[PDB]
DNA sequence: ACGTCCGCCCGTTGTTTCTGTTCTT
DNA sequence: AAGAACAGAAACAACGGGCGGAACTATGCCGGACGT
RNA sequence: UUUGGCAUAGUUCC
């Protein structure tokens, strides 16, 4: 039973993109076939569009509990 | 309270180098004038002004006690920068203050009382005129009042 | 004047009737709605040297959930209510087996009397209301949104639903005018229902503490 | 300040002899009643005679007693009741000057 | 010309006196520019410190750093500020007959049916009965929503701010699907009703299924659902918009998408947003308005610079000027000095031979029918002021008797004579000094009429739609009425409310502490919001209501007024490190 | 050639004052 | 019918902290006397 | 390839 919103907020999107770009720039495997791209931010955005970013977001409720949402499961608004 | 409500307004003077305020009749007596007629000659120039006379009456009602130059000087000097342990030194300090630090521009010689009394009376008279609404209060921003 | 005194007594009585109706006690429609002439006829149109003498106007009424739980509305005849007057009222309550009572004061109560009212709180509950505070009903003012006192079953359900500890709710002082109007102790939770400009309605909650 | 009321009542205690008692009678209504503050039979008969003179000058003793008893019932103390009877005598005097019955 | 009216234009030039006067005029503008800046910056800093840690949690509630609830839904509806638009409700203002004609969907005339709806649909509408029952139930729901709207919005204001622009969405649908408005459509009004009902279920602000959660969601989306039903009414769809099946489906999809996009994202710093949004207008900002008023409202003082108390009258006093002036007299303080003409203290021991020849007859009449002191206190009352307030010498005498008891004597003339005379005699402790204290007290402490601390009371007809009484006629319209409203100086709210012939509902002041101590905390919140709205909107500017609501809730969250100062900031049970950075560092750290 | 002595606002806390209670005579 | 000790609440006076944001030049000054 | 500070005055921009 998960009650938090099913959309990915702007802050979650920004942090996911930054962390994934850093991970790629630190010489890590990608989950998409780059068609000529070289910028880690561009590759991270491509992965987010493809729903292949391997991150699970841990959302802390104010009462101490938490919920784990994968990037695949969250509707990507922007 | 009842006595303050009946008195209304009183006129006091803040002499320099003195601990707190002094009623004006005390200072006038300390200058050497005893009679209310003479003090009112120094203050109210035209005696056909009953409103001015009534305005100055509560100030004279503080003269019910003090009646002499020696005791007036004692009362003035009681509140010096360093209050004395004796009385002659306090009275000498009071005379020194009234001769040296009160209105230096009028004079500092020994016989300056006859003119210091007139100028202090003029200050009180102008205060009465201001209180009666007969002259406009000054403004500090007027450039004739600057140097 | 006699007319003004009758008017003040009538207004105080009407406000107390409204207060009892809000507190859940059983006050009938005719008692709630009395015209000035009806009150004049029923209990004297002449106060000074007349039938209404700030006595016989005391109200005894039973709560809608328990006829055994009843409340008094006493009218002291003294501008400054005293320790002996409070003792007399507590004696009357003890003999009639009544737990709660209201006391409308002409001008005020001495601090000794107020402390002697506070002391017997578990034994008896008595509240002081000034004569000026009841000429109007503060609840009817348009600035005051509707207040509802919540039962301890609903408080528990609310806390469980939002997963809140009672420290985490907004607060309302026990000396608040509306809190005194509703007679609320510390630890009870009131519900505020008010219209909204951006939603159309908004329900808040306040903890009396 | 509230100190005024203490000063004032002190000065009025210092303004003692005992207050004079009421004595019963008289043509006036309820004239044996001591209930009107500072009232006496002589003050009531003086007010009734004033009302009778005004009504007779405008023109009967029943109307004079009715005006006195109404005014003694409505006024706070007998000293104000007498002043209000003299006020009603002055109003009857304006009616007679206007020629009104 | 003497007092500085420049007759010339800048092209013609200014004569020397006008030049100097113009320089004097421009100096004030330069001074105000150089002065307002620091105060505006300080106000903004205080607001930011007050609301720096208020956030939107994943619970959707609004809580501060100590997880104390400020709002159960942000902005009381749960939406984000930058996604909402101005819209009109279009079912609040119309009268009963116009409302029924515009929203009823007459299915009986059948010629309008043949003209607007298609032939295969008109037969269905005229044959079915379940369709007709649903269409009547829709209008019933709309009428109930109309009554709810009229309760929420008195004074008849249609303009409102809501997230989805339904009319522009309908226009876009018409242009996208090439709808021709001159032809009958293929949209079934039952399909319209069912589509709206199903759509309203997908617009969820409060998630849950308990009665509490369902009530919360209904309250959170009431206004928008009312607007949605009013716009997508079946008769309006059939007459005005003339949509189609696919067009209606696309419209519903777009409404869902836009509503879901216009929801506040958890993690927003709404407290800092509100601080900036309310403090940035301050740099561009007979009562006080603007920066001083904002300073007073933020740091509440018990002595406002210009306290006021607007008073509304109940009945015929509101219309007729007679009782209006009567209430004006009742509500204005007046001692004996306001009406006295002159006074004097005499020495007259003889009751008969009186020094003053005027009182002779009536003083003799008083004394002829009966110790005392020989001194006198003779006062003279000004006729103009005596007759202006509708006062009476008997009233003055009885007030004196109440104030002093029977230890005084009082004899008074009447208005018949040109000279109105009052004579007072007493029935250490010497007489002259006692009589001067009696006169002084009796002239500055008498309180003949009025309410204490109420200095001056005005009386003028309103000229604004918020200070006027607006009712609903029997035909359902809004009609504006002009009734006399008072505006006093100095505040004493409880007595004015308790006064006879004074409206106890609409009477209000502008002293926040008074509103608190008289009416509670919720009333103080509402009044504080109204005062902030007035000061902000005096300049014609607009600030979103969410920020106002957030500031007011932050100030009045803990049950007592919390001024935004060091006192209020440190009154919070927060960590010492948040307080140390604000107006007290060493003291707070050492105390902790 | 170094080393010794000499201009405005308003929240706290104090001081002082003014009534109420209870016991005793 | 009177008197005293104690205690709760309040009016006035004195005290202390608080008062915009950035940025760029320049100029004066950082203790004094002494002789064994 | 290494780092003085305190005060006062003037000026720029809202």
């Amino acid at each position: 039973k998960r009650i938090t919103t099913p959309y990915m907020t702007k802050y979650e999107r920004a942090r996911v993109l930054g962390t994934r770009a850093l991970q790629i720039a630190m010489c890590a495997p990608v989950m998409v076939e780059l068609e000529g791209e070289t910028d880690p931010l561009l590759i991270a955005m491509k992965e987010l569009k493809a729903r292949k970013i391997p991150i699970i977001i841990r959302r802390y409720l104010p009462d101490g509990s938490y919920e784990d949402w994968g990037v695949d499961e969250l509707i990507i608004t922007d | 309270g009842a006595k303050k409500s009946a008195i209304g307004q009183r006129i006091v003077a803040t002499l320099p180098y003195i601990k707190q305020e002094v009623p004006i009749i005390i200072v006038f007596r300390a200058l050497g004038f005893v009679s209310d007629r003479d003090i009112l000659e120094h203050i109210i120039y035209d005696f056909e002004d009953p409103e001015m006379m009534e305005m100055v009456k509560p100030s004279l009602d503080e003269a019910f006690v003090i009646q002499e130059q020696n005791v007036a000087l004692n009362f003035i000097g009681s509140r010096g920068a360093k209050p004395g342990v004796t009385k002659e030194k306090r009275i000498k300090y009071a005379k020194e203050v009234l001769q040296k630090e009160m209105l230096p521009h009028v004079g500092v010689s020994d016989f300056c009382e006859t003119k210091k009394a007139y100028f202090l009376g003029y200050m009180v008279h102008r205060l009465l005129l201001a209180a009666l609404g007969r002259r406009e209060l000054d403004d500090r921003d007027h450039y004739g009042n600057k140097r | 004047d006699d007319e003004e005194e009758t008017y003040r007594l009538w207004k105080i009585r009407k406000t107390i009737m409204q207060l009892c109706h809000d507190r859940g006690y059983l006050v009938t429609q005719d008692g709630l709605d009395q015209t000035l002439e009806e009150f004049k006829a029923q209990f004297g149109g002449k106060p000074s040297e007349g039938r209404p003498r700030r006595t016989d106007l005391t109200v005894l009424v039973a709560h809608n959930d328990d006829p055994t739980d009843q409340m008094f509305v006493f009218f002291p005849e003294e501008p400054k209510v005293g320790i002996k007057t409070i003792k007399v009222y507590c004696q009357r309550m003890q003999e009639e087996n009544i737990t709660r009572a209201l006391i409308v004061v002409q001008q005020g109560m001495t601090p000794s009397a107020k402390q002697s009212l506070v002391d017997m709180a578990p034994k008896y509950i008595l509240e002081q209301f000034l004569q000026q505070e009841l000429l109007i009903n503060i609840t009817e003012h348009e600035l005051v949104p509707e207040h509802v006192v919540m039962t301890k079953e609903e408080v528990t359900e609310l806390l469980a639903r939002y997963k809140l500890r009672e420290n985490q709710l907004p607060r309302i002082q026990a000396g608040d005018p509306v809190a005194r109007y509703f007679g609320i102790k510390r630890g009870q939770v009131v519900k505020i229902i008010r219209p909204s400009e951006t939603a159309g309605r908004y329900i808040t909650y306040r903890l009396v503490q | 300040k509230r100190e005024w009321n203490l000063f004032y009542q002190k000065q009025m205690q210092l303004r003692d002899p005992k207050i004079e008692e009421f004595v019963p009678p008289c043509p006036l209504k309820e004239a044996s009643s001591r209930r009107i503050p500072r009232l006496t039979v002589k003050a009531r008969e003086h007010c009734l005679r004033l009302l009778e003179e005004a009504l007779s000058s405008n023109r009967l003793r029943a109307k004079a007693v009715e005006l006195e008893h109404e005014t003694f019932r409505n006024a706070k103390v007998a000293n104000l009741y007498k002043a209000s009877v003299l006020k009603k005598v002055a109003d009857i005097h304006r009616a007679s000057k206007d020629g009104q019955p | 010309e003497s007092r500085g009216f420049v007759e010339n234009s800048y092209l013609a030039g200014l004569t020397p006196t006008e030049f100097f006067f113009h320089a004097m005029g421009g100096r004030e503008g330069l001074i105000d520019t150089a002065v307002k800046t620091a105060e505006t910056g300080y106000i903004q800093r205080r607001l930011i410190k007050s609301m720096e840690s208020v956030m939107v949690k994943y619970d959707a509630t609004v809580r501060n750093s100590i997880n104390q609830v400020v709002q159960l839904r942000y902005g009381e509806d749960g939406l984000a500020g930058e996604s909402v638009e101005f819209q009109n409700l279009a079912t609040l203002k119309p009268s009963n007959k116009a409302f029924e004609k515009k929203f009823r969907f007459d299915y009986t005339n059948e010629r309008a049916l043949r003209r607007t709806l298609q032939e295969d649909l008109v037969k269905d509408v005229l044959s079915n009965a379940h369709i007709q029952n649903e269409l009547e139930r829709e209008f019933e729901r709309m009428r109930e929503d109309r009554e709810v709207l009229r309760v929420i919005f008195p004074t008849g204001d249609s303009k409102v701010v809501l997230p989805c622009n339904l009319l522009r969405m309908i226009w876009n649908a018409q242009k996208i699907f090439h709808i021709n408005p001159r032809l009958p459509s293929d949209l079934h009004p039952i399909k319209v009703v069912e589509g709206v009902k199903e759509l309203s279920k997908k617009l969820v602000i409060v998630n849950g299924d308990d009665p509490l959660s369902r009530q919360a969601q209904e309250n959170a989306t009431l206004l928008f659902n009312i607007h949605l039903r009013s716009t997508l009414c079946s008769r309006r769809m059939a007459e005005e918009f003339r949509l189609s099946g696919e067009a209606f489906d696309w419209l519903l999809g777009e409404i869902e998408s836009k509503f879901n996009q216009a929801i506040a994202h958890p993690g927003e710093m709404v407290g800092a947003l509100a601080a900036q949004s309310l403090g940035e207008p301050a740099t561009q900002m007979n009562v006080t308005l603007g920066v001083p008023r904002l300073k007073e409202l933020i740091n509440i003082s018990k002595k406002p610079k210009t306290p006021s108390l607007t008073v509304f009258l109940l009945g015929q006093s509101a219309r007729d000027a007679e009782r209006a002036k009567d209430i004006l007299c009742r509500l204005e303080h007046t001692t004996l000095r306001k009406v006295t003409a002159n006074t004097a203290i005499y020495y007259d021991p003889n009751p008969q031979s009186t020094v003053v020849a005027e009182d002779q007859e009536w003083v003799n009449v008083y004394y002829e029918m009966p110790r005392i002191s020989p001194w006198l206190l003779r006062v003279e009352l000004d006729r103009k002021h005596m007759t202006d307030r509708k006062l009476t010498m008997e009233q003055i005498a009885e007030k004196i008797n109440a104030g002093f008891g029977d230890d005084l004597n009082c004899i008074f003339n009447d208005d018949n004579a040109e000279k109105l005379v009052l004579r007072i005699r007493i029935m250490k402790m010497d007489d002259d000094v006692f009589l001067r204290c009696i006169e002084s007290n009796m002239l500055t402490d008498m309180t003949l009429q009025g309410i204490e601390q109420i200095s001056k009371v005005y009386m003028h007809l309103p000229q604004t739609d918020n200070k006027k009484k607006i009712i609903i006629t029997e035909d359902g319209e809004f009609k504006a009425l002009q009734e006399w409203i008072l505006e006093t100086d100095g505040v004493s709210l409880m007595r004015v409310l308790s006064e006879k012939d004074v409206d106890p509902v609409r009477t209000t002041s502008n002293d926040i502490v008074e509103i608190f101590t008289v009416l509670g905390i919720e009333a103080v919140r509402k009044a504080l919001e109204r005062e902030l709205y007035h000061v902000i909107s005096f300049d014609g500017s607009y600030v979103n209501y969410r920020h106002l609501a957030l500031l007011c809730d932050t100030m009045t969250c803990r049950g007592h007024l919390m001024a935004i100062t060091r006192h209020g900031v440190n009154r919070q049970d927060t960590g010492p490190l948040m307080k140390c950075s604000f107006e007290e560092t060493v003291d707070v750290l050492m105390e902790a």
